[PDB]
């Protein structure tokens, strides 16, 4: 669909631009790397603050959106378990959850692997660690910092494994996509083996 | 026998559900005098712990119903269990301490089998009495401290050996020593450690970690309370 | 031991789920050769059952393993199971021939007690092999509507006893004799002759017979589909 | 409250007069013997029929219905378990509930203790076979037939406990009053000494 392609260089220019040949291989489309190039970092702090708020789009983030959620099918999943991580100011969508069940944000869910931009990226209040594969790894097209991020859907399902609070009160958490669940990362037996009180 | 023989009647057992034949089964592989992989090391503990908690959670129903008119001949089977359960722990520590604790080459399973010795030190301190009652608790707290200096200098804080090390030694003070202070004391030094440092879980055991960390934090506030 | 004392003992094991002495237990009430009453007559039934059943739900894994690269040592361990079971029924087919079928003064307890003896006659028809295979069958049946008539000709239909004879005579055709048009056809003639009388419900156990009834209901159409 | 027991001399006469000195001891009121005996027979087929379909009462029948429930609370329970029974045309308002589950009539539950008044009383369709205490001994005030009767009140919930069709098509039931359950009529451990295949 060259249409949407044009949608940037109709709507952002040199900026859409930027991104472009940023593509040894290619798994995605020409729309598609300037798509997830705008968001990465750093046009997406309004892409998940209107989405979120259940507020409407504005007219490139609409064009940004529809890119973006299109090249996941494109993209996940392959390969296996990865760890990223995220820090924010307070408020993280997950704080509603019961420990041990799933719940998915509203907007995306940028990440990264690196524990220094975990701890943090604006701010320190809720810091998480989260485990999947449905992760569009855009370690090559925007890693401003060096993040080397690896980007999740949105309405994806997360199973908070643990939320506990820090002695200085910053909130660490674990999640983990729905669609792996049960015995997915579970030492073979090790668990029964340990005995405990419980 | 050979050493791959009894794997398959060792898990024939545990299927069946009859682990009074597990245990001399995976005694067996161990009496071989070769070190034993994970895969073998957790079966055998699977199976002697089934064993040992059976006849624990018969013990136990005795000790509140006695408490709770003759009663003497209850607690003439009560000792039988008792009479059960220390044959069972001494015989399984002289396998640790035999072909289990000197076999240990990799670091790892140096702190699986010390906190496993441990906890058949602290199973044992509780039918004790008077001659074991304080001798038992003495190896008790040797062989764990022993493994958790291994946990502390050598192993990873998330990681699922040192983490339930922790949670059954923080059991093991509120329990046996009756000593809450160093019970939680030793729990939120261990949980702590590992909040701190979340780049430090592994995913083939990431979700197995959580778990645990799920536990202490369910103990300290119980305690306190 | 006093007739009373090993009643504390029998209901120790019980809770104590430690079935193995609950089946000495209650066989030493019954070798005192007196009646024993419905209380203690339960517990036993209760023990050896949950015995049986024990190694029986071991014995049919490996059953289905085996059939579903040796596997002759897995055959070798499946025969110390069956020569677990053999000894158990046969010892307590005693016990039934020795103490209870004669004591039974009480009619009602003249068909629970035929009604086991023809169960432990049908547990042991399916480890068996050419010399019992034939031989345990025999008496089963025989055992079976031996007490099936008493139930007839003096029980009430709708009588827990009655209804649970019937069950266990409608399953040991489709199991054991493989046959089961006579099956469907004991359980229909048994569930039609109780609901045709239903004023023979007794309060004491009305709902523990409709539980029967409604087995049997999901045996006939489950066989005849 | 003379003035409901002026209501059916207000409104039935020598008809509510019927039944009055029906009572040796009296546990119940003069309005509670007339209203209880104008029931049970034979003005109460379009008591039912007509709480049944949600309809509006009559003038004389909300004056029974009143009274009625009135005397339920005044009356039950006590003491052991009955063995009542009730035969209809077809359709009773327990073959939607499932095996084992709980449910309630809307209007009320006249029933005998006689088990050929049970064979039947117009007709032989649907027959029944319940168990309960809240039921009011009228076995007094109006036995026409001999029929000895208990009866329950209405939205009084029954543990269907079995439901099969006969040979020739009438499906007898078993029910249970809703706060007997569990373990109310269970020989003790006589089930677990049997034994069975399951
Ligand atoms: O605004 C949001 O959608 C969540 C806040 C948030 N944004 C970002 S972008 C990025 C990261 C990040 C984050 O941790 N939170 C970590 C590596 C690159
Ligand atoms: O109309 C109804 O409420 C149910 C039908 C019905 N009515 C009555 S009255 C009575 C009995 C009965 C019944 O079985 N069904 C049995 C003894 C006295």
């Amino acid at each position: 669909d060259k249409a949407l392609a044009d949608g940037l260089v109709e709507h952002f220019g040199l900026e859409a631009e930027q991104y472009l040949g940023e593509h040894p291989d290619g798994p995605y489309s020409d729309a598609e790397v300037m798509a997830l190039g705008l968001y990465t970092n750093g046009e997406y702090q309004h892409l998940n603050r209107s989405l979120r708020q259940g507020r409407e789009l504005d007219a490139g983030q609409a064009l940004i959106d529809r890119g973006m959620s299109a090249a996941f099918e494109k993209s996940g999943p392959a390969e296996q378990v990865v760890k990223t991580f995220r820090g924010t100011q307070g408020r993280d969508a997950f704080e509603a959850v019961k420990e041990g069940q799933v719940g998915h944000d509203a907007g995306y869910l940028s990440t990264s692997r690196d524990p220094s931009v975990a701890r943090s990226f604006a701010g320190q209040g809720t810091i998480t660690t989260l485990f999947g594969r449905s992760g569009i790894d855009v370690s090559e097209i925007s890693i401003e910092g060096d993040e080397q991020e690896i980007l999740y859907d949105k309405g994806t399902d997360m199973r908070v494994l643990l939320s506990a609070k820090d002695g200085q009160g910053v909130t660490r958490r674990v999640l983990e996509e729905a669609t792996l669940g049960e015995r997915s990362g579970h030492g073979e037996g090790l668990l029964d083996a340990l005995d405990l009180a419980t | 026998m050979d050493k791959s023989e009894l794997v398959q009647k060792a898990k024939l057992a545990e299927q069946a559900e009859r682990y009074d034949d597990m245990a001399a089964a995976m005694k067996a592989v161990t009496e071989q005098g070769h070190e034993l992989s994970n895969e073998e090391r957790n079966l055998l503990s699977v199976a002697y712990k089934n064993v040992v908690g059976a006849r624990r959670s018969s013990w136990r129903v005795i000790s509140s119903i006695e408490q709770k008119k003759k009663q003497q001949m209850g607690k003439e089977y009560r000792e039988k269990i008792e009479a059960e359960l220390q044959d069972i722990c001494n015989d399984v520590l002289e396998l640790l301490d035999k072909y289990l604790i000197p076999n240990a080459t990799q670091p790892e399973s140096k702190v699986f089998y010390l906190k496993m010795k441990g906890d058949y030190f602290r199973y044992l301190s509780e039918v004790a009495s008077g001659d074991n009652k304080q001798t038992t608790v003495s190896n008790s707290q040797q062989a764990y401290q022993e493994a958790f200096e291994i946990s502390k200098k050598e192993m990873q804080p998330t990681h699922p050996i040192r983490l339930g090390l922790a949670l059954n030694f923080s059991v093991f003070y509120y329990e046996i020593l009756n000593s809450p202070e160093k019970a939680c004391s030793l729990a939120k030094t261990a949980f702590d450690e590992a909040i701190a440092e979340l780049d430090t879980l592994n995913e083939e055991s990431y979700k197995d970690s959580t778990l645990i960390m799920q536990l202490l934090r369910d103990n300290l506030t119980l305690w306190t309370s």
